[PDB]
């Protein structure tokens, strides 16, 4: 006889109750686990590798799409110009929809940290030259030339001794509402100099850019896609 | 009668310790700093008010207007001075106050004035529909011309976040409004000059060029 | 109306005026009518009404939770057996387009099914801004909190009129900065526009200044 | 199989109960607060501030409202005669409505306490003077002529030392119910002198009202307006 | 679309990613319907619905538990007094072949007895594998969780059509083995089979490299 | 979770019933009481007289 209410809020359903129910088969002892390699315990993990992006997306390459994980340097190119540019959105639609960052960041509303951003030359060995890799903080505008982007924050990848390069994002940010308040830079890459090759050795070679997470990247608010 | 000088700046101004403080708190962190004078707004006898929003009134002026327009973020405190250059002759009292996120309403340039500052139209309901008799809730200072000739607040940063753009968003609002107006007899000099003097206190920028 | 009688001497507790005791009741924010497209939207806001937005712009900054309560009947006080959906669509989901959209079935929206002859349904928000708090001033250019879908559980529309009124109560208040209090009539729920053409003055006028 | 009974008051929404509801968001973790400047944690913080008073709230300064907040001394106005007198009721109408604690006052129903009236002269510093600030307790008739006036509770103001001068009103109470049970006194302003002026300096000033509460006010039983 | 404004600068809590809360909502999984043979049967499918198919194809091995529960109502929101059964037939045992088959009142099948005027009801299932963890992907040659068979209680028919939903809640997650995600249109429910005439790209176009 | 039954005896209304119920206003503080003489504690103070 212990007098109790009823509040309101009784005999409803809600979704996201976490509550404990009655079991359909008390008696039943279930299978008891061993040690599998490779358990994942937080989906951070699986964005800290890096993935191959999609820069080279054009409409041209969408009936062979092999050729849009690599976009070519060549010899005929002269120097001080531009070869790529891409804005570093994970979420957006573009080049990082290829990635494991770009896929995971569909399943969340708001996420920030840091990236960074590999290169990878896959040419011949006895090939050489310098490339620009050129970063625009968010708010700035896209370098017109060489020698605006040597003012910001760049790296000088000559591929005649190192055959990667990394280049680290300082922060990326999102709070998506539709539009979006997105706080994104530019990367570009310049031809420092020419294509140097002796003969022999082919004239045309391709780049491969891989992308990942740093470990201060973070996301909430769980959404469907 | 003292004599400041900070960077290359010097201003020769009374010691006086009745400063107000914004809520008790000191601006404080998470060649910029320096006295920055205004120009000067001339008190009539049917004037109405004047405003300045910050940090959009230093925007285009010095080393902070150039700062502000390159890098990203930013955060920092203010020190207002407000003073005032009238006779033994002359009477007429302003209200000196700062009001955070101060929304303007209609019956852009109004909006976002400068260096120069915009004048108020309604005083009364100090154009957002708030009425003048409660502005002394903000953080604020009298000048009364029969007594003292000078003003000063210092205001640290109000925000919800802790860094934020400088080129959209105003913080504050410098509000001069004078509740008794000015008056004098015929022959002396018909418009009083007020002088607004800004130095910012620890300023702060994170974002790249 | 003045009476000169029945002073109180002793001081009361200063409980009272606290800012949790100032917005501790919960009030009616919302009337919805759905009369026999089979749904309706209703985002949440709180400067739908003149009263608690006077109330809310006292101060710049609030930061609270929340607790929505549906009190669901037909036009007429009566309930029938009728089951119902009121799912939580978060900032950032999108809205139900129609009565059969894929929305309703999406997992990351909470629902609750509550039936009409029971007592109402009781949920609880937190708090969900990007920033620390809520501002009702925003002086920049460019405090939303979500929406609320209600429909009849079905695929064929049920012969009944639903009428459904929300209260919702503001639990865990925090406030910043105080700000005179509106003394103009409002004109739209955005921005802060007045007339300009007729300014109501702050008091009531008498005779002259000393009759008292 | 726990013995329950259900009391009356089941099934009820009291629109004042206090409870513990269920959470719509489990899993979400909100944003940590910092520390914002000015945070009010009682009513009563804003009701210890000076706020104007419109004493001269006059029919004819409808159309300029700017007027209402100064109500002026003269120079042609004799000796020992009535400048200003309104009664202490802040949540009456009349002047008090200008002022922030005659608008939190219309948010309560009983209140119980002392104010401070402060005044402040705006005139030429070559001027001279003085005033008498009386002040009638509850109940008491109004004074005629400054002779009465001076045997109460008073204060002479002269504005060639001090230019601004505080009277304390020691009570004021109010139970509302319509009527109310209210217990205010009359503040009265008189010409102790006339107002001394040399050439050149101008024959008119103002005076400005402040109000403010003390530290004894309190108020209670919240109530919409 | 894009807005330069509003960064945030305080990084989050790591528990939105963890793989409980990855899969902590309950979300529908079947709709049945039985207008007026007399008995459903429905056994459990995680891989019915493009969601939640893409989301547990990015592991290899799964192990949990599960959370059903059954929103019972007419066509149209209406409730009447009906009693109904709900069955759970094991992996391993027979199914109902007709409303008044003798697996009905089979002891070592558990059911649960409710009325459509009663909240609804909430079973929780234990992990049903006769291995370690279930898997989505078999390579070799030849995951069943059980079978629910729904039906009105009675000899004789009732006047009255039923729909019910049926929400699963996924409890006690661990997963293993990491796995790309898909990105072509699925075509059948138990093998990964794509159209071959046609890729989709994984990523939309633009016109030339350079032009951002 | 936890398992209870309803014995007889639930939604009746018995007129001396002693429980606590729901106040009307929770953050009302009512006025303290001061010291009246002449208090009683029981009626058979009165019938001594």
């Amino acid at each position: 006889g212990i007098p109790t209410e009823l509040k309101p809020g009784t005999n409803q359903f809600l979704t996201t109750d976490d509550g404990v129910s009655a079991p359909i088969l008390p008696g039943f002892h279930p299978t008891p686990p061993i040690h599998i390699p490779g358990e994942v315990h937080n989906l951070l993990e699986i964005c800290r590798v890096e993935t191959i992006l999609e820069v080279n997306n054009l409409k041209t390459n969408e009936t062979t799409p092999m050729q849009r994980l690599c976009f070519p340097v060549s010899v005929q190119s002269k120097t001080g110009e531009l070869c790529a540019a891409f804005r570093a959105d994970p979420g957006r639609d573009g080049p990082w929809q290829s990635t494991i960052l770009g896929q995971l960041c569909r399943y969340y509303t708001q996420w920030s940290g840091s990236l960074e951003v590999t290169f990878m030359f896959a040419g011949s060995f006895m090939a050489t030259g310098k490339m620009l890799i050129a970063y625009t903080p968010p708010g700035g505008n896209v370098p017109a030339d060489r020698i605006t982007a040597m003012l910001g924050t760049h790296v000088i990848w000559d591929f005649g001794l190192q055959s990667s390069v990394t280049l680290v994002v300082p922060w990326i940010s999102n709070t998506h509402y539709y539009f979006d308040y997105y706080t994104t830079g530019i990367i570009t890459i310049w031809y420092q100099t020419n294509y140097v090759v002796p003969i022999g050795a082919p004239t045309t070679a391709y780049i491969v850019a891989l992308a990942a997470a740093q470990d201060n990247f973070t996301m909430k608010l769980c959404k469907d896609t | 009668v003292a004599q400041l000088t900070i960077g290359n700046s010097t201003i020769t101004t009374q010691e006086a310790a009745n400063i107000v403080i914004a809520y008790g708190e000191w601006p404080e962190y998470c060649s910029v700093n320096r006295f920055f004078t205004l120009d000067t707004k001339s008190w009539a006898k049917d004037s109405k008010g004047w405003y300045w929003k910050f940090p959009d009134v230093l925007t285009e002026v010095g080393v902070f207007g150039q700062n502000a327009q390159f890098h990203y973020l930013y955060r920092s405190g203010f020190c207002v001075h407000v003073q005032c250059n009238a006779s033994k002759f002359h009477q007429g009292a302003l209200l000196v106050a700062v009001l955070p996120e101060y929304v303007l309403g209609t019956i852009y340039a109004t909006t976002q004035p400068g260096q120069v500052g915009a004048v108020l139209t309604h005083p009364y309901v100090l154009d957002a529909g708030i009425p003048l008799s409660q502005l002394t809730v903000c953080p604020h200072q009298w000048i009364n011309l029969r007594t003292n000739n000078c003003a000063t607040i210092i205001v640290p940063y109000m925000n919800t976040v802790p860094f934020d753009s400088a080129l959209n968003h105003c913080n504050f609002g410098l509000l001069v409004i004078p509740v008794v107006p000015l008056d004098f007899n015929a022959g002396a000099t018909s418009e009083i000059p007020i002088t607004v003097t800004i130095a910012p206190m620890c300023a702060e920028f994170a974002g790249l060029r | 109306n003045l009476i000169e009688t029945r002073c109180v001497l002793n001081h009361h507790s200063t409980q009272e005026t606290a800012i949790g005791n100032f917005f501790s009741r919960a009030g009616l924010v919302s009337i919805i009518t759905m009369p026999t497209d089979g749904y309706v939207n209703w985002d949440i806001d709180l400067m739908g009404y003149a009263q608690l937005r006077r109330k809310c712009e006292l101060f710049t900054y609030m930061r609270f939770d929340a607790e929505f309560t549906f009190v669901v009947a037909k036009p007429n006080g009566v309930l029938v057996p009728q089951l119902l959906q009121y799912m939580y669509v978060p900032p950032g989901a999108p809205k139900p387009t129609s009565r059969d959209s894929f929305a309703w079935q999406t997992a990351t929206n909470p629902s609750v099914f509550v039936k009409m002859t029971d007592p109402p349904a009781q949920v609880s928000v937190p708090f969900m801004s990007p920033a620390s708090a809520y501002q009702w001033f925003y002086d920049g250019y460019p405090n939303m909190m979500g929406t609320f879908s209600i429909r009849t559980v079905g695929t064929e529309k049920s012969p009944h009129s639903i009428t459904l009124r929300v209260y919702m109560r503001i639990k865990h208040v925090r406030a910043w900065i105080p700000r005179p209090l509106r003394n103009q009539p409002y004109l739209f729920k955005t921005n802060p526009n007045y007339k300009g053409n007729d300014i109501k003055c702050t008091s009531t006028s008498r005779d002259k200044i000393t009759t008292l």
